């Protein structure tokens, strides 16, 4: 009939409670506008990410600008990342990465849209390359030519998208584990420079926005590491 | 507690190439050998490692571009060249040897290298 | 090609074709007799409101940081929506907000036009409260900072933290747009009315706040204008208000 | 370039005095997959080859007497001599083995209290 | 394809997370001891404050479940056979009456639902609906409360919850019995709108957003600098 285990408090349980105020007729609901059902909506809109956070930026709103101008720099890399959101400092703070340290298995694939917020008469070149997680990163602009990589013109598009997929062993991987040189880098190298006309600026800035395609799950809801306070407020 | 020897000290000469060898009492099997160097003052300073059995060359930035190395496992007898010497070079020059991935267990004899301008 | 929109038939307009984001989906509508607290019909004035309430032009420079309106406070002068403000209690309305830039192609810029619901203000000295002054002017600009402010009965106006605490690149969860001079020159948002209640009184309540901030600054060689201009166009749509008369057959 | 500083100054203290000294390797020593600590001490006999004497930050080396014992964690480590001796002149220091390059300590030399 | 479930909002705000731990004497002290309140709020569990602040509007139920655990307390005329204790807890809806100490009358206003629990039971349990007068809970308020355009600035707004109050019911001649109550709380059919950006600054104040200007993320080595923090192995020797 009665384990002595059917009197317990178990709080993952979801049993029906005894009305406090019964009789009480509740205020009907009206249509507020933009009710959302799944905190996957949230992570699929995009967000500013900086990736030029070197120590003194992330005081200021330089850390959102990647700087590029134009000169004798033949093959310079402009710039480059490790993707590894939920852990990844460039990563962890956007609306992805702060919807992902609430979970603990994360899977799908991930979007980065460059935007070129430069004059409206600069023209050059741009080569975005992609390395899958078996693979060292590139050194030299012909070892990214030889992997996976995009052409970006700068004069006929204004923005670039690049998809990066989801390759992995085991369907769920953890958030808060750091796979040395097993998640992959995204860099970008100088093709041709920056050319200007007579009496135009010469330098410019190259936004990155960083979004979830719709494939993403997550799983084992868990405590956000970025709350280190704990007490009781006032 | 296995000894272990080198060429020897001698006394070189500016711009005169100084071949420091590192006998051998071990396998080549994913161990590795470097160098280090006692001056008068501040300890030791690393100079170059190399790694038998895994064919791996690697230079500090101190001595990049001015010293190469060569080896020889077959022999028991590896090169450590350099030119263009200096007579701030002057050290015992320990070469250690590790049967181990991390770690620093075993080291030399030392050779003096001092010079006369 | 330019199109023509005369709304009030006392206000002109000329845009180009362009691409218009809706809020939060929704388009402004007038409160049918479903969701309503009170049976007293609430009349409809929209003789004289649906007309574009041109706000005055501020000067994007090299060394600025960024603007902010509260709404609606910031139509509390502006012809007969201020006299309905004032003679009435209770009020609801949706808006339709036009932002431009007028910038030759060697300028060179990128703006983030927001509209977030229910903005609500840190203050400078963390102890104190905010005043009514600090909130909002009648119908200027209020400007944020690159460094903190120090101030006593302020809001904090560090541009990397827009004043609510949030990180400053998470705004696009938020109705906005972006006008970069590189392609784009203009926007466009219509924002339905967001409340928890049918209707409100506009004096107590700051519906949204309008944020415009520059991500890449303002460019130009020596021979140039010093100055890029913003203008900002409000259109309400959709206006109600209480009614005045004896609900009690007398 | 990972730095490592010694104490600022040496023992100068008598014979068979408990000692306690200290190496800040700045760059963290601690790997995720092992919880392992690159760190080792060395004592330098002058003239003579140096030798380590704590490898792992927790294990005493075979042959090194039991009066030695290094601990620590994270980025600090310390190192006790239960007794000091007189002909155990050397000069202390501690080398990590984390990543290249492989940088030696400061240096504590057995000066002279007597 | 793999499913989303798990990240919906029912299961990402219903779990129960303690709220309240007090404790309070029995017979002898300051009136002040002999009850334990609080004010129901969800603005002062960072963690729980910062999940409900993820929206703006929200509309729930509660349910409320209270771990009772008394003990004896030392000192003289210690009791051998006190049979049971039994703890009375009370929920003070807004406009209703609230006592300022034990033995008061607001103690057996009929108005206020009372549970009456012999321990040794399970712990008990209530369920109270949406109790406000607006259509939804407005986490985020911008106004004055008072119409004349002063007052607190976007505080004690038309939402509110109660109060809920927690008294010994055994009057004890000898001896001093300590209780220490801990209260659970659980939303129940959520309905969430408009969504808002995660706060960055820390929480300063139980009822103001005012903060310290922080960073916008983690310093980095450099703009073009990968991670590489592998140690000598194996592999990468």
């Amino acid at each position: 009939m009665l384990t002595p285990g059917s009197n317990q408090f178990l709080t993952s349980d979801d049993f029906q409670s005894p009305s406090a105020m019964p009789q009480f007729d509740v205020t009907p609901e009206m249509k507020i506008p933009g009710e959302v059902h799944n905190l996957m909506e949230i992570a699929e809109v995009d967000s500013v990410v900086p990736v030029n956070n070197t120590k003194e930026n992330i005081n200021s709103m330089e850390a959102y600008r990647i700087p590029v101008t134009g000169g004798d720099q033949l093959h310079t890399q402009v710039f480059g990342f490790q993707m590894q959101p939920g852990l990844n400092s460039v990563f962890k703070r956007t609306l992805l990465g702060e919807i992902l340290n609430y979970y603990a298995h994360w899977s799908g694939s991930v979007k980065l849209t460059f935007v070129f917020c430069g004059s409206a008469m600069a023209t050059g070149k741009f080569l975005l390359a992609y390395s899958p997680p078996g693979a060292s990163p590139p050194q030299n602009r012909k070892q990214a030519m030889l992997g996976t990589h995009v052409i970006w013109d700068v004069g006929l598009q204004s923005s670039c998208v690049l998809c990066i997929p989801w390759i992995s062993q085991t369907h769920y991987r953890l958030v808060q584990q750091d796979e040395y040189t097993s998640a992959g880098y995204v860099t970008c190298w100088y093709q041709t420079g920056l050319i200007v006309p007579p009496g135009a600026p010469p330098s410019c800035t190259i936004l990155c926005f960083a979004s979830a395609c719709n494939d993403f799950s997550v799983r084992n809801l868990r405590d956000t590491p970025f709350i280190e306070q704990t007490q009781l407020l006032q | 507690e296995v000894q272990l020897q080198q060429s020897g000290p001698e006394l070189a000469r500016p711009w005169a190439s100084v071949k420091i060898s590192c006998q051998a009492f071990y396998t080549f099997s994913n161990y590795g050998m470097q160098w280090v160097k006692q001056s008068p003052g501040q300890g030791l300073e690393w100079i170059g490692p190399f790694y038998p059995g895994n064919a791996d060359t690697s230079y500090n930035q101190k001595f990049k571009g001015k010293a190469t190395l060569t080896a020889d496992k077959s022999s028991s007898t590896a090169y450590m060249q350099f030119s263009s010497l200096t007579s701030e070079d002057s050290a015992v020059y320990y070469c250690a040897r590790v049967v181990a991935t991390t770690d620093f267990d075993y080291w030399g004899q030392g050779t003096t290298v001092t010079v006369s301008s | 090609r330019v199109r023509s929109i005369t709304l009030g038939n006392s206000t002109i307009t000329t845009q180009e074709c362009a691409n218009v984001v809706v809020g939060y989906g929704v388009w402004p509508s007038y409160l049918q007799d479903n969701e309503a607290t009170a049976e007293d019909q609430p009349t409809q004035p929209d003789v004289a409101t649906c007309r574009f309430y041109t706000l005055d032009s501020i000067q994007w420079q090299k060394e600025s940081d960024g603007w902010w309106w509260k709404f609606p406070e910031a139509l509390k002068n502006m012809g007969l929506f201020g006299q309905n403000m004032e003679y009435h209690y209770l009020g609801r309305s949706g808006y339709t907000i036009h932002v431009q830039c007028n910038a030759s192609k060697f300028h060179q810029g990128c703006l983030l036009v927001v509209c977030v619901p229910e903005a609500e203000m840190g203050c400078s000295d963390v102890e104190r409260e905010v005043v009514a002054a600090s909130l909002s002017s009648e119908d200027t600009a209020k400007s944020f900072s690159r460094t903190e402010s120090n101030g006593q009965h302020t809001v904090q106006t560090v541009v990397y933290n827009a004043g609510m605490g949030v990180g400053v690149g998470n705004l696009t969860i938020f109705p906005h747009q972006w006008i970069n001079l590189r392609t784009n020159n203009s926007a466009t948002i219509v924002m339905p009315y967001i409340n928890s209640v049918p209707m409100d009184n506009m004096f107590r309540h700051y519906n949204f706040t309008l944020m415009i901030i520059p991500f890449a600054k303002l460019e130009y060689t020596e021979q140039a204008s010093n100055y890029v201009p913003i203008t900002v166009t409000v259109a309400p749509m959709c206006a109600e208000y209480n009614g005045l008369r004896l609900a009690s057959h007398q | 370039y990972i730095e490592a500083s010694q104490s600022p100054s040496s023992l100068a203290v008598s014979v068979g005095e408990k000692v306690t000294m200290s190496c800040k390797s700045s760059q963290s020593l601690l790997y995720s997959s092992n919880q392992k600590n690159y760190l080792a001490w060395f004592q330098q006999k002058p003239g003579q080859s140096p030798k380590l004497l704590i490898y792992w930050a927790s294990t005493r080396e075979s042959g090194v007497p039991d009066r030695f014992t290094g601990s620590g964690s994270g980025t600090d480590f310390t190192l006790t001599i239960s007794s000091v001796k007189a002909e155990d002149l050397a000069v202390y220091y501690c080398q990590q083995y984390y990543s290249y390059p492989y940088t030696f300590g400061g240096g504590t030399k057995l000066k002279i209290k007597r | 394809y793999h499913s989303r479930t798990e990240s919906s909002i029912e299961n990402f705000l219903c779990r129960a997370a303690c709220v309240y731990i007090a404790t309070y004497a029995s017979a002898g002290g300051t009136p002040t001891e002999r009850y334990a309140s609080w004010r129901i709020n969800t603005r002062q569990m960072v963690q729980l404050r910062r999940k409900f602040e993820l929206f703006t509007y929200l509309r729930f139920d509660m349910e409320i479940t209270f771990v009772i655990t008394s003990t004896q307390d030392p000192g003289t005329q210690l009791a051998q056979d006190m049979p049971v204790l039994t703890h009375q807890i009370m929920y003070i809806p807004p406009g209703g009456p609230v006592p300022n100490s034990a033995t008061d009358f607001a103690w057996q206003s009929s108005t206020n639902p009372s549970i009456f629990w012999t321990e040794g039971c399970a712990p008990a349990r209530m369920s109270v609906p949406f109790i406000s007068i607006g259509n939804a809970y407005s986490n985020f308020y911008d106004g004055w409360s008072h119409f004349t355009q002063e007052g607190v600035y976007g505080f004690n707004s038309l939402n509110n919850m109660g109060h809920i109050y927690v008294r010994h019911v055994n009057e004890q001649s000898l001896g001093v019995s300590t209780s220490t109550l801990r209260v659970y709380f659980k939303p129940k059919h959520v309905r969430a709108w408009v969504p808002r950006p995660p706060r960055l600054s820390p929480y300063v104040k139980s009822s103001n957003v005012n903060f310290k200007p922080t960073a916008v993320t983690t310093e980095r080595k450099d703009i073009n600098d990968v991670g590489t923090l592998r140690p000598v192995g194996y592999t990468n020797h």
